[PDB]
């Protein structure tokens, strides 16, 4: 089970040039044959190349793949925004069969156009509320980079527990989007006058509120 | 083609996992089929394959744990693992691996035909009196087709369907001619769940969120959609969640409030 070694993320920007690279021993890389993988997202893995430099069905021209003794290159030229996945490489050990895949590279395309974040904050809904639950949603989306902060309030004061925020992931449209949680009982939710979502996005602080006395 | 995997989403620990390809356009017989899984956050591992002879090879340290089996008529592989543990929750994969035979001649030696023309010989001028040898077939694989996969997940915890609630529109969610909507889908066991919507009719504008762990130790997400406002007492909106887990398909009505 050796794992070739790639580096764990590579970088750069639209139109640009990246390279990933793939190392190993002279049993395994030395020999040849090394394939490269993509894999997206929410799609099944994508045979790149194959045989050190062949391209597989509909891969388009700016992959290239290459060799030089025991480490492989492969080279992304016009880099798109669509690019951004994860890419392995891997080769047979002496050619038992047995194939080892590379540790992974994550890349990542800069310089697409900054966006600033919409958010959205749903009150618990009456079904909810009716099966004796309160969770309050936090939406967060359309935004570039992908980084942000959350934060509750009650009141304007500060709530740290019952609080779940997934990370930042890819729209469909190259943009990211986020969600944040804020599970309380119906007795707490009745409680407080207002609650608030604070969304920190590069120097910009959108605040959304809710309160139970509404729709 | 075609690579469709099959079985439990769920294996308690110490018990034996097992999924079964389904397989279509290409002929069990003629090509190969592989297995491979990558954990969450983690690379790739070929677990194994078998051949079109029916012989198998496996990973060499995972061969006391693995087994694979073909059947042709049906067109299925399966695959087994013995004493499942929280290490083998992964995604497993469906592969068609192609092989590549290449013939060569030791170091040194060279082929009659570069220069009876198959063998490797020590010496070219002689070309009689020089060492003969057979050639050296070595052959190299590359995956081809990858099916979707199927997450597995080892744990002692219990199967749970979700619970489906809807995120509706209001008079402060809209953004002029545009606005947001969904639905939440709440305490499931394990993952995943899948959503569209008017089942799958409205795919512009759609994004489903990753799901989150909490602390009562059940997954949940949200899906949203963005429709014009104008819409909004027009168009009937239908979340359709997916939990293959328990076999459980939700379809609920958001509607404007």
């Amino acid at each position: 089970q050796a794992v070739l070694n790639q580096p764990s993320s590579v970088s750069g920007s639209l139109g640009q040039r990246v390279s990933i690279t793939c190392s190993g021993s002279s049993s395994n890389v030395g020999n040849g044959y090394v394939s490269w993988y993509q894999l997206i997202p929410g799609s099944a893995p994508r045979t790149l190349i194959y045989g050190d430099t062949s391209r597989a069905s509909g891969v388009p021209d700016r992959f290239s793949g290459s060799r030089s003794g025991n480490t492989a290159t492969l080279t992304i030229s016009s880099l798109q925004a669509e690019d951004e996945a994860d890419y392995f490489c891997a080769s047979a050990e002496d050619s038992s069969s047995n194939a080892v895949f590379g540790s992974g590279t994550t890349l990542t395309v800069l310089g697409q156009p900054k966006a600033a974040p919409s958010v959205t904050l749903f009150p618990p809904s009456s079904e909810e509320l009716q099966a004796n639950k309160a969770t309050l949603v936090c939406l967060i989306s359309d935004f570039y980079p992908g980084a942000v902060t959350v934060a509750w309030k009650a009141d304007s004061s500060p709530v740290k527990a019952g609080v779940e925020t997934t990370t930042p992931s890819k729209q469909s449209n190259n943009k990211y989007a986020a969600s944040s949680y804020l599970s309380l009982t119906p007795e707490q939710w009745k409680s407080h006058r207002s609650y608030s979502c604070q969304v920190t996005h590069e120097g910009s602080t959108v605040e959304k509120t809710v309160a139970p006395t509404e729709c | 083609v075609q690579l469709q995997e099959s079985g439990p989403s769920l294996v308690k620990p110490s018990q034996t996992l097992s999924l079964t390809c389904t397989t279509s356009g290409f002929s069990l017989s003629d090509n190969t089929v592989g297995w491979v899984r990558q954990a969450p956050g983690k690379a790739l591992q070929w677990l194994g394959s078998i051949t079109p002879s029916g012989s198998t090879n496996y990973n060499p340290g995972l061969k006391s744990r693995l087994g694979i089996t073909k059947d042709n008529s049906n067109s299925q592989v399966s695959l087994s693992l013995t004493s499942a543990t929280a290490a083998d929750s992964a995604t497993y994969y469906c592969t068609t691996v192609h092989q590549q035979t290449r013939k060569s001649c030791p170091d040194g030696w060279m082929f009659g035909f570069d220069c009876g023309s198959e063998d490797c010989v020590d010496d070219c001028s002689d070309i009689l009196s020089a060492q003969t040898l057979s050639p050296i077939y070595t052959n190299a694989y590359h995956v081809d087709a990858w099916g979707q996969g199927l997450l597995v997940t080892v744990s002692s915890a219990s199967t749970k369907g979700p619970s489906v609630f809807p995120l509706a529109p209001s008079s402060k969610s809209t953004s002029g001619g545009t606005a947001a909507l969904g639905c939440l889908v709440k305490d499931y066991f394990p993952e995943p769940v899948t959503v569209s919507w008017n089942s799958g009719a409205l795919t512009s504008g759609v994004h489903t969120f990753p799901a989150v762990l909490q602390s009562s130790g059940l997954y949940s997400l949200s899906s949203v959609v963005t429709v014009p406002s104008s819409s909004l007492g027009t168009q009937t909106y239908i979340c359709n969640v997916n939990h293959k887990p328990s076999n459980t398909k939700v379809d609920k009505k958001v509607e404007p409030k």
